[PDB]
């Protein structure tokens, strides 16, 4: 249960005040709301910074695929803050935030690993010829947008994603996909 | 200067004021001859008919006007009671008053 | 959780701005919202460009074909955004956007492949010829729609979309199927 | 998702200007809702015409004849415009609009094909020959009702509609179903 | 989706002019609303009639009799009219109507048939035997009330609904179901 | 569907004290009927309230705990059945007001003893106490129902050892209630 | 159906007087919600009493003991009214209410019982032993709860609520469950 | 049925007191909810404390250690009730409380033990290493925040939650995970 407070929720609240919330699997409903949001936010004002909380387990490629050109392109900056993980895709929506403006929290966690098919996909030879084909590209266009945004080159993530790879708050920063890892702004303790 | 002004499963004088109010008709009898003499049971069935505990007093002399002034009328002019004769109020028995 | 209030919802905002949001599977449901949208803002303002994006995996044929019909038949121009996927029904509809108009971001892939049975229809055979002509039907109007708005031969489309044919953005303005691919607009980038 | 924008959604435009929209299988609970908005309609103006869209895979029969029904029986002209298909009993409701007020976007199908139970229905022979005789009722009063409203003849319905008939606009335009094919207005196209 | 108009929908507006929509199966639910509404109805004004739109296919024989007992209540005379299908329940609801005031539309449809056991009751013979009283009864008294509101005889209508009767708006009208079928208003065609 | 006016038709009945028992009797309609019995009875002690049953039975508790309410209340309560009233609801449909218990003429009253739906598991130690329960709850509707028809509860015992089912007049003579409706209609 | 008046719902009234509605199941939901309107009532007014209504079949044990702490807690006095019943956990708080105002409608009955582990936990014997010397403490913690509210001993208790021990208003008020039997307040037959 | 008042709920009353309640499992998408309520909190006063009611099974291990950064990095000071119980994850949110402010009813009971994978993980021998590597460090890291924030060495703590440990508040209160019992602070019983 969601306490509400016109009526506003929680979300509706830190969205007035642009912060974003992907808290969920990212897909194409997913997706959808967090383009719209990042829309609007741009347009209400452009030379804002926009804060993206991303609490994520994964999720599709084209999803991910939307979400990072939307990123990429509204004028407003993009700060990614990782809450308690970012795994898979969410990963790379961490590392696409801008640049300084990257930051996890003490013990968040990310998990970088290549993309997995689960299920089969079934059909006849000559259509799981292109079905690998796809797969293949998806998997090197993960690499090189990871490549472009930590620094490394294609072929080092490769070969570091080739299984999972989970990296703490620390880790993370040290490989590229983080900038800062926050500092707690209790009063109480400083 | 004077002014005047549960939901749900819970638990667990007045014939003086007569005798005044029954003092106009008294008199107007006197000066038409006539003696008015009611019984304690009169004056207690008068009270518990006339008096409203919620509103007082307030709807005695209505009262007192329809069950004694109304009926003497009547009986006064039907020649029953003539000058120099007490008037005496009784009530029998949803109880009914009776004039002798 | 898309953030909103009693309504600000931000699908509310893209449509005050002539937006629609082909953001779900090409079925009858949303076919006739879609439908609704066109006509309504046509009648708002006739002259003024309706903005679509495509994020879908496509669906229906008939549910495409009157999406097609009604942006074809508006008074507006349709300006055509592939955003993520415009797979199968839906890649059709991108291509359809006013020629000039049709765009997609740099990550965006397009799906062209012929018509495809969701099951098996089950009959006599006279049943299964009166079905199988009219997948034919089906197939050869895809092929003719292609073939009319991307400037090629129905003959080289029925040959390229035998089987799924996947093309980036770029490879999508190459052959026809948008105009532009949209280039990111970030401010600190510049 | 679909946006609103006094506050207002399409469909709810739509209504205001003396549009309905047949975008569901034909059943009781749309063939209600239908009927409502047809009386609704008829009464805020009963001189103008009612504009019925039709986008439907069919549906049942006694469904589609309170429509029909309530379509013939208003004061008001109805315009009939097939969307993206209309399927068995959507057909007649598209055939069932005023002669010359009836139309289909070019892209547009129509099927029409006799009534095909849906199941089974098990019980004794005395029983299954007056379901057989009821369905035989419905086949022919669909054929009847198309050749009213078609032009031609209840045997050339029976014998085009003994298997499915998938036709164009176009081809509908010539068997009767409709009376115009719906040609595109953008402005652009027109000036090229 | 039935569209509302300016605050009030199509079945609030029929029912300000007193009109009563059974377009669903006579169970509770349904019977407990046109109780509820009869009498609303027949509060706002008992010397107006009361229109009963009947497309049900039927169901219960206790809500049927709670209905039927209510319509006979109501001081308000009921205007019956049947559209689509008036089957088993609904059709004695039909001919419950004010004698004179029912109706059908051209292409309506009637079906009268004696009350069925649903399923199967198990239990000792003494039970089943009461049961079987008890369906016997119910069979007894919709004769009955079909018999009183036709005019024909309880035998009669016994006979004629030993299996399923099928009949169409004037067959209804002859057999004294309905007082008239209604005609067209068209004008186009007059 | 339900079409509201200008508020539902519930409400208006509502409004004129009148409840609705049109579902099984069970703990959420009996907490429901219960809440509408006290607002009814804070807003006006003395005017009689209203209650139309037209229900298929059901739990023994949420029927007592009904039941209860009803007797508790300072106003009257007219009861009605409308359509059906069975097992349960009978014990309410005659635990109205005497006097002011009613029924309409094709009504269907429908009286038989506590059966247990489902099989209780357990030691042999715990089935006596459920059937020891079981015969307790049995006895106590025979003294309610013997309460108010005025019968010896061995006879409503011997009547209610097998399902029986009784018309308004039936019911009538019976003592579950007081009168039926005649029709209303001018006509 | 829950009929509205002018506006609010019987639920809302019964608040407004003081009066918590405890008709459900005692699990985490239930428990939440009735220590909110505990705390809110509380708040609202620390001296007036609060009342609770019990109609339940009982529930959890950790659910049980949240609503019972609240209860004790609070500034105000809690009244307590067995309806229905009160079976299992909610006899608990049937004798939890302060000592005086707890109260039973005549024909309400009172269930209580020793704790019953719903379901098989499985695990290896050093897990097992840790479980049951929990339940144990559990089913100590109950008697001793009781046995404080109801003025008997403990052993008496333990005794007592070994089987299923079902009492009458009466039998309750005479085991110290409750304190009186609402008599009925009917005007007519007083 | 929560009743509403003249309008708000309990729960909007007792957000409006600063009083964000963790009653469900921890999961992501209470983890989100409780993020978002106490970074409005933070932002409406960053100066007054933050309330949070612990009646919660526990849940996943993730979702507690966002709901754990965000508690110690917002700038209000948090102070935690465990009113029915707090096992598992929500022990450690409950023992993160700031110090001093940590208090529990007199019947609540905190359930703490080590990380366990309900389900099985298959996969090749090469990626069950990965895995088994990453429990054991999400082990360790919970040991050393309870060791943290309970003044015990983390070996301590390690062989205590070897299995599950039941504490009651005292108990509780003993161990360090809350600083205070509470009271009963009913009149009646005060003046009796």
């Amino acid at each position: 249960i969601l306490p509400s407070f016109k009526e506003s929720n929680p979300y509706n609240k830190l969205f007035e005040e642009r912060i974003i919330f992907l808290g969920v699997q990212v897909d194409d409903a997913s997706a959808n709301d967090i383009m719209a949001q990042l829309l609007v936010l741009e347009s209400l004002d452009p030379d804002r910074d926009i804060t993206m909380y991303i609490n994520s387990p994964g999720g599709g490629f084209t999803s991910l695929m939307a979400i990072y050109d939307t990123m990429q392109y509204v004028r407003a900056d993009i700060q990614t803050v990782c809450l308690g993980q970012a795994a898979s895709a969410a990963a790379v929506l961490l590392a696409a935030g801008t640049p300084g403006k990257r930051m996890a929290l003490p013990n968040a966690r990310v998990l970088i690993h290549q993309p997995s098919l689960s299920g089969v996909i079934q059909g006849q030879f000559s259509d799981l010829e292109i079905q690998a084909a796809e797969i293949e590209r998806m998997r090197t266009l993960m690499e090189t947008t990871l490549a472009r945004h930590t620094g490394k080159d294609a072929g080092v993530i490769r070969k570091d994603t080739d299984r999972d790879k989970i990296l703490t708050a620390e880790e993370a920063k040290d490989y590229g996909i983080i900038d800062t890892v926050l500092e707690y702004r209790k009063l109480s303790a400083q | 200067l004077i002014f005047t002004s549960g939901l749900g499963f819970s638990k667990g004088e007045i014939i003086r004021m007569v005798d005044l109010m029954i003092s106009r008709v008294a008199g107007q009898l006197k000066s038409k001859d006539m003696a008015l003499v009611l019984t304690d049971a009169a004056k207690a069935l008068l009270a518990k008919r006339g008096f409203d505990p919620v509103l007082g007093a307030r709807p005695l002399r209505r009262t007192i006007q329809r069950e004694i002034e109304d009926q003497l009328s009547e009986k006064i002019l039907f020649e029953e009671v003539g000058p120099g004769q007490v008037v005496t109020v009784d009530v029998d028995n949803d109880a009914v008053f009776t004039f002798t």
